[PDB]
RNA sequence: AAAUUGAAGAGUUUGAUCAUGGCUCAGAUUGAACGCUGGCGGCAGGCCUAACACAUGCAAGUCGAACGGUAACAGGAAGAAGCUUGCUUCUUUGCUGACGAGUGGCGGACGGGUGAGUAAUGUCUGGGAAACUGCCUGAUGGAGGGGGAUAACUACUGGAAACGGUAGCUAAUACCGCAUAACGUCGCAAGACCAAAGAGGGGGACCUUCGGGCCUCUUGCCAUCGGAUGUGCCCAGAUGGGAUUAGCUAGUAGGUGGGGUAACGGCUCACCUAGGCGACGAUCCCUAGCUGGUCUGAGAGGAUGACCAGCCACACUGGAACUGAGACACGGUCCAGACUCCUACGGGAGGCAGCAGUGGGGAAUAUUGCACAAUGGGCGCAAGCCUGAUGCAGCCAUGCCGCGUGUAUGAAGAAGGCCUUCGGGUUGUAAAGUACUUUCAGCGGGGAGGAAGGGAGUAAAGUUAAUACCUUUGCUCAUUGACGUUACCCGCAGAAGAAGCACCGGCUAACUCCGUGCCAGCAGCCGCGGUAAUACGGAGGGUGCAAGCGUUAAUCGGAAUUACUGGGC
């Protein structure tokens, strides 16, 4: 039935910072299990993981692609262990993509540069395994590049993210002359071979240059395995040698409670390292069944709703981690399922939404390429062709399961452009491509606000953002330039009153009847209710007749809704009538409310009232050493300050600045900051400001 | 292998077949060389489910006509001897 | 291809070669007997058809050919061998 | 081919796509199709309580 | 596929009695019968021919508690059945089963009939139907199932069938509560208000 | 008995009339779409345009009762694993059930799809001769005898795969010669010539080399004459528009001879004649699958070919053939073209107009579903396997039909709206209130029928030489439904969960007020709106239809408005 046991399973994700080698070291680890002939190289496009155009032109990983291997060992030791590995992206403009992959995945292998160590999406990755808690390895790649040193990255990775990190693997020789890794355990020295691509290797007898260091840092790994139980420590301080078994399974319970994580050397550049990366994979990384289970809620909630030991025999449960767009069905739903079996065919109730989903066709993944599969047992991460409702992160199960799972929390963007063909009247096909691809991405919403006729894209990114353009030229083609949103401004009276009136000739008699009416304008003060519209009746001279005076206050609304300078409302109006007069026969409303606006366009006029533009409170955290640049930038454009405020792990800036300007603000701030500051925008109320634009906006159409 | 098969007519969940001559190429409700006789297999009351044309049934299977098994069953039991 | 029709594929070529070899035997036997009845020796003619009728023959009767073939050779060889004198 | 375009206020741009159906409209000399309110972002007439099946209107509440 | 509103409305537009109410008090106590529904009653429009056909049609309508796709239908069928096209169509309009149900009491209007139908509460020769279109045929025993019998509604029915004619077609036992149909009802049998000529020509233009 | 019983008009040229004459409406119908609304069930329907391009999964396999054989499972056999001479399981033996791959047989030419081409090589109707036909069936016979291979396999080997090489083999219902065959072929005659294959079940002997021989029955093979079916071919009539298409044709029309076809034939070749078709429309151009039938019409007729069924044609475009009874072959071969895909760059694979499904086009047309339980089809002695045929399920008020959204009672004729002559009227028994019922929807419980068959045992005869083994007909046994939480029945709660759409000047059924003021707007036709609009917009009221309604598109009718029936100058 099950072709491996449910110990020999490992979900594990490769997470990083930009370019740390990622995407090389899972194509060693494609090589070395034989599943590809070629090696390939991310530069010369030939990955496989990267298979998206835009993968294969600039190199980078635009998405979560997932493979399969069987490492029996380095010499077989241990029966082949079915790794599923999901390589991820390090952008910045794509974190959704790492946090998708990152839930589902029992363990991570952390990839680092030994030239920069610790790099700010290396603390990303680091935040988003944290709160999930995952049990996290450590690789650090690219050992060949100048300035390598293992130690520097080992201190650097204490000091800042916050763990202790115990070395495994050290490294034997400098940059150019990286031999290959010694291990703290076997003391040995897998020096790997040069001629082949790494797949041979010879050990040797570890030589007196790094004899001392060695045996400091392999003491150091006992002490901090002996902190397990004690029945470690206490053998340990008895003088006798530990065995290597009861070090390597105390350290896999130290991952499991992710105290420490365990750093291995390596370069996949030099076909190096690698074996033995995937070699601590298996001795120290979680399968599905080696943590207690996954919990939930069940009927709002209960004492202990759901602990779904993974076995072949309980009902199925799973979770929708991703979402792919394939041309030719339709979409492409990525699953884990975490206890259970379902197989082709079977139907699932989707417990969030309350609905039925037939599973059309379950199939393996290897990057882009698909094969068909009969059966998903426990455990093991498939795709599911098939599912046309399902949202990302929604629990997949068969009835009287657990019907929420923790996935429900998903970032917000930051960045937002408008798009707009060439050819406007391809709106549709448009539209459609953007619903779908907001579907697909929770992080990416289109959402087209209604004063103008603009679509409003938003993103984590301008890379993010043109990626999204590029690729619906490519597939689903359609040909779009991104640009700049338009202006929301208001418009708030500036301190002027008076008591105008309006009245028009309507009598001519034969028409039978005409209105008057007199008002007072004033406003209250900018910001103290949220309906602008403010009304006390106290009609006394000519009181119109008494079924419709309080309904004089609808009618002024057609007016202060939209549009009477240059097509933007207005906030703040306070009418307040006084005189005016009719005759109470058939007093017409619908040219009575001609003298209102009348009266209004005249207040207009004499008030010189002057424009609102928006601005929003927005929000930045940054390290203390960066806090006079972002305060600097902010003060160049036409910025407010608000807070003097500084954190424990950073600083808080408050700052009230325009919506015209401050365009593509994030990339600019990532760009002044090192890509270390988010913000956030909390539409406070408006301000006024000097602006040669607000009258352009009515001097472009005259008077 | 000139059959004699039945030829499904009527409505949804409520079969009605014809016993046909038919050559076995052709469909089950398409081309057929003659109707021998129908069958009404839901009917469970006085009026009769089934009736054939025994002696041009026989002339056929004497021509060397392929009898289907349902036909055969239905030539069992319309004769009082089965 | 796709399915197993590749096996009726190889024993088609295979019943090709069979019936090429067969029918070119049988072809110049008949093309002996018209260049005998294009030269005008009867007795070699003669001879030429009875060595060719157990040919055409047998063949008609295996299905290489139809009898209507067989017999239209025959009738054919022997109203130009008869009129030959 | 020229088109009327029924009701009582419309929001017709010049790029704008729309559903054209057969008619006339008799008083203007080649007019003979009408647009179909309420179908394909030409939004149907506003405040319109009756023959509301024709130009696209939704039903109000009240 | 049932008007549920006003029944007295469609009697005093078509001005007679339409038999769409009990017996409890008389047409003209409960409604204006002499009027026409709307605020502009009073006056009276001059009718024409289109109209008078119109007004028949809808009046037999309204009588029956027929549709306007089934009183098409069975004007087809009419006009196949051989003879008579409007002898026919009362055939087929009598032979309904809340018509013939009413006609033997057991509920004060049609529209009771109707509920007395579809509420599983009738049996016609032996099976119980409880489709209110079915086409009764002679000999015919409608029965009241049990858990039915002694209802408030066919006491107060059967009380009330009386103080009107007995029609000379169905020879209901009421004590047992099981009527005949022993056959089809004329021309002659009927209101013999309903102009059914002016029907016929209607459909038939 | 009955197979019909069937034919309606109106508005609009005019100051008004009568004719002529056109436009429009009332009806029926749709593979419909759009707008508004939407409860259920049954039966049907569902890419009308791009025969545009197709990812993916299935749409054709089966037979061990043809054969070599053993890859996988099981049963055993020999044991010196495990061991208490084993219940706690080591390998080998096709030995037996079985069976991957292989040789071979049959199917794959059926079923399914589409209408591009085709105006006549097609179809329909009615005949005909110059024909073939696997499987099905009847009649007569034969069913001696032998050989060479060869796949599979073994070895070496090449290739990324696809797929091969090169030697050694090993059978067969694979192939080949001989013998033999005549109411069979050729020949006027005489005469000459042509075939095969065996396998399975059991058994009284009796002989063996436990291979079996031998006797039975069941199938299978070969020849010939028949029937049935299916198919090929020919003729006549009919089957669109254009003369703003009058000449067309050189194998062209025919004859003789040779060749070819299963078969007649310029089908083809070599000569010879100079014919042949055409004003009854040849030739060319555009369009088009044809028919039973569908819609309409009283008919005649007009339009049409969605469903269903028959025939034809096509399978990415063009051409040619092979195997085979049958093809010039959807899911076969070869080539040329274009497209797409895999590649290790050396090469290789494919053709959804099969069922789903995608992109695109479009106003617009469904699920990447469940079973072979029914009936069929292929294979097989069967059991059984496969079948995207078929039976079902899903989506969509797309159509037709049926039902429900309560029923009775109820005058303060409530409040409120609207009109008002200010009296009142209308909304209106309508509501509320009172009494009663629970169809359908929702829960809970019972529950047909579509199921015939097939398998094992048994008995009876038929069978032989044998009560065995095989057919056939009864008796018993366990049984086979995807639909399916089936139809249907019973119970539980309560009127709860269920009404909208168009119109209201005349045609045309149903009128007033308000706001607008030749404006905004309505309209199928006549027309309306420039200060009292039943014509616009809203409100009240009413009329028609109703889970639908209206609009648009299309056909016929009305249209005697192409008038043959049935018109005029
Ligand atoms: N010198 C060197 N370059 C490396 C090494 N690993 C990867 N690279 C290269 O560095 C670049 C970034 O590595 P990549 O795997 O694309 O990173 P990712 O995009 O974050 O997965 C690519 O050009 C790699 O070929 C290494 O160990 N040494
Ligand atoms: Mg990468
Ligand atoms: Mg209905
Ligand atoms: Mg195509
Ligand atoms: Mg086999
Ligand atoms: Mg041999
Ligand atoms: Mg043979
Ligand atoms: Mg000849
Ligand atoms: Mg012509
Ligand atoms: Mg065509
Ligand atoms: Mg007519
Ligand atoms: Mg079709
Ligand atoms: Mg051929
Ligand atoms: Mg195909
Ligand atoms: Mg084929
Ligand atoms: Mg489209
Ligand atoms: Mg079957
Ligand atoms: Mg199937
Ligand atoms: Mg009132
Ligand atoms: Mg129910
Ligand atoms: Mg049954
Ligand atoms: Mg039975
Ligand atoms: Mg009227
Ligand atoms: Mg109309
Ligand atoms: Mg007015
Ligand atoms: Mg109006
Ligand atoms: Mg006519
Ligand atoms: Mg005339």
């Amino acid at each position: 039935a099950r072709t491996t046991p449910i110990a020999r399973y490992r979900n594990i994700g490769i997470s990083a910072h930009i370019d740390a080698g990622k995407t090389t070291t899972t194509e060693r680890i494609l090589f070395y299990t034989g599943v590809n002939h070629k090696i390939g190289e991310v530069h010369d496009g030939a990955a496989t993981m990267d298979w998206m155009e835009q993968e294969q032109e600039r190199g980078i990983t635009i998405t979560s692609a997932a493979t399969t291997a069987f490492w029996s060992g380095m010499a077989k030791q241990y029966e082949p262990h079915r790794i599923n590995i999901i390589d991820t992206p390090g952008h910045v403009d794509f974190t959704i993509e790492v946090e998708r992959s990152m839930r589902v995945l029992d363990g991570a292998v952390m990839v680092y540069c030994a030239v920069g160590g610790v790099q700010p999406q290396s603390e990303t990755v680091w935040r988003q395994a944290n709160k999930y808690k995952v049990p996290r390895i450590a690789f650090v790649n690219k050992m060949d590049r100048m300035g390598a040193n293992f130690l520097k990255v080992v201190n650097q990775i204490k000091t800042r993210l916050g763990a202790n990190p115990v070395p495994l693997q050290l490294a034997i020789g400098a940059e150019e002359h990286f031999t290959g890794v010694v291990d703290l355990v076997k003391m040995k020295a897998i020096n790997w071979n040069d001629a082949d691509q790494g797949v041979t290797f010879e050990y040797e007898d570890i030589p007196a240059d790094m004899v001392e260091l060695a045996n400091e840092w392999h003491q150091n790994l006992i002490e901090s395995a002996a902190e397990a139980s004690e029945e470690l420590m206490e053998k340990y301080l008895g003088g006798e040698e530990l065995t290597e078994a009861e070090i390597k399974g105390a350290l896999r319970q130290r991952v499991l409670n992710n105290e420490i994580i365990l750093v291995t050397c390596g370069s996949a550049f030099k076909n190096k390292g690698v074996q033995a990366m995937l070699d601590a994979v298996i001795d120290y990384l979680p399968s599905p069944v080696d943590v207690p289970a996954i919990n939930g809620i069940l009927d709002d909630g209960k004492d202990t709703p759901a602990e779904r030991h993974a076995s072949d025999d309980e009902p199925f449960s799973a979770l929708a981690f991703k979402i792919a767009t394939d041309p030719f069905v339709g979409n492409l739903t990525f699953f884990r399922v975490y206890s259970g079996v379902v197989n082709s065919g079977d139907t699932v109730l989707n417990s969030v939404k309350a609905a039925r989903e037939r599973f059309g066709r379950i199939v393996q993944m290897h990057a882009n390429k698909r094969e068909e599969i009969k059966e998903v047992r426990a455990g093991d991460i498939a795709a599911a062709i098939g599912l046309k409702d399902v949202t990302t992160g929604d629990t997949l199960c068969d009835p009287d399961a657990p019907i929420i799972l923790e996935r429900m929390e998903f970032p917000e963007p930051v960045i937002s452009i408008a798009v707009e063909p060439k050819t406007k009247a391809d709106q549709e096909k448009m539209g459609l491509a953007l619903g779908r691809l907001a579907k697909e991405d929770p992080s990416f919403r289109v959402w087209t606000d209604e004063e103008s006729n603009q679509t409003i894209i938003a993103g984590m990114g301008e890379l993010h953002l043109d990626i999204i353009v590029d690729r619906m030229k490519r597939e689903f083609n359609v040909e779009a330039n991104v640009g700049k949103p338009q202006v929301a401004y208001r418009e708030t009276i500036r301190q002027k009153v008076t008591d105008v009136e309006g009245k028009h000739a309507k009598q001519s008699g034969g028409r039978g009847q005409y209105g008057h009416v007199v008002i007072d304008m004033y406003p209250l003060e900018p910001g103290s209710n949220p309906k602008g519209y403010e009304f006390i009746n106290d009609i006394k001279g000519g009181v119109i007749p008494g079924e419709y005076i309080p309904a004089v206050d609808k009618g002024i609304q057609e007016q202060l809704k939209a549009g009477p300078l240059a097509g933007y409302p207005v906030v703040d109006m306070g009418i307040r009538l006084h005189f005016g007069s009719y005759h109470d026969v058939d007093s017409s409303e619908l040219a009575f409310k001609l003298a209102a606006s009348i009266a209004f366009k005249e207040g207009f006029k004499k008030a010189k009232l002057v424009l609102l533009e928006p601005i929003m409170k927005v929000e930045v955290e940054t390290p203390e050493e960066n806090t006079g640049d972002v305060i600097g930038d902010l003060s160049r454009r036409r910025g407010m300050l608000k807070g003097q405020e500084s954190e424990v792990t950073g600083v808080k800036i408050h700052a009230e600045v325009p919506l015209s300007e401050m365009f593509g603000y994030a990339t600019q701030l990532r760009s002044l900051t090192k890509g270390r500051a988010s913000y956030t925008m909390e539409f406070l109320k408006y301000d006024e400001a000097p602006s040669n634009v607000a009258q352009a906006v009515i001097e472009a159409r005259g008077k | 292998m000139v059959t004699i098969r039945l030829a499904r007519h009527g409505a949804k969940k409520r079969p009605f077949y014809q016993v046909v001559v038919a050559d076995s190429r052709n469909a089950r409700n398409g081309r057929f060389i003659e109707r021998v006789g129908f069958f009404n297999p839901i009917a469970s009351e006085k009026e009769e489910g089934t009736r054939l044309d025994l002696d041009r049934i026989a002339h056929w299977v004497g021509q060397g006509a392929t009898i289907s098994d349902r036909v055969a069953a239905l030539i069992k039991e319309v004769n009082k001897a089965a | 291809n796709i399915k197993s029709a590749k096996k009726r594929a190889i024993q088609s070529e295979k019943a090709r070669k069979h019936n090429a070899s067969r029918r070119s035997m049988m072809r110049t036997f008949i093309k002996k007997v018209y260049a005998a009845i294009e030269a005008g020796d009867k007795a070699a003619a003669q001879k030429a058809f009875n060595e060719m009728q157990p040919i055409v023959d047998r063949q008609a009767a295996k299905g290489l050919i139809h009898k209507n073939k067989a017999a239209r050779h025959k009738a054919n060889l022997t109203a130009q061998i008869n009129k030959l004198a | 081919v020229t088109s009327y375009i029924g009701g009582e206020g419309h929001n017709l741009q010049e790029h704008s796509v729309i559903l054209i159906r057969g008619g006339r409209v008799k008083d203007l000399p080649g007019v003979r199709y009408h647009t179909v309110r309420g179908a394909l972002d030409c939004s149907g007439v506003k405040d319109r309580k009756q023959a509301r099946s024709k130009y696209g209107v939704k039903r109000p509440k009240a | 596929a049932r008007y549920l509103g006003p029944k007295l409305k469609l009697s005093r537009r078509e001005g007679t009695d339409l038999f769409l109410k009990s017996g409890v008090r008389a047409i003209d106590t409960k409604c204006k019968i002499e009027q026409a529904p709307g605020q502009h009653g009073a006056r009276k429009p001059r009718l024409s021919d289109y109209g008078v056909q119109l007004r028949e049609k809808q009046k037999v309508r309204r009588i029956y508690g027929v549709l306007e796709r089934q009183f098409r239908n069975y004007y087809k069928e009419a006009a196949r059945l051989k003879g008579n096209t409007g002898e026919n169509l009362l055939a087929l309009l009598e032979g309904r089963l809340d018509n013939v149900v009413y006609r033997m009491g057991f509920g004060a209007t049609r529209a009771e009939a109707r509920q007395l139908v579809s509420h599983k509460a009738i049996m016609v020769n032996g099976r119980v139907v409880n489709i209110a279109s079915y086409q009764v045929s002679p000999n015919d025993v409608v029965s009241i199932r049990e858990k039915a019998k002694k209802q408030s509604r066919v006491k107060a029915a059967l009380e009330l069938a009386e103080q009107r004619e007995k029609p000379t077609w169905l020879e209901v036992d009421a004590g047992k509560m099981e009527g005949t149909f022993k056959r089809k009802p004329e021309r002659s049998d009927l209101s013999a208000d309903i102009n059914e000529h002016l029907i016929v020509e209607l459909y038939s233009k």
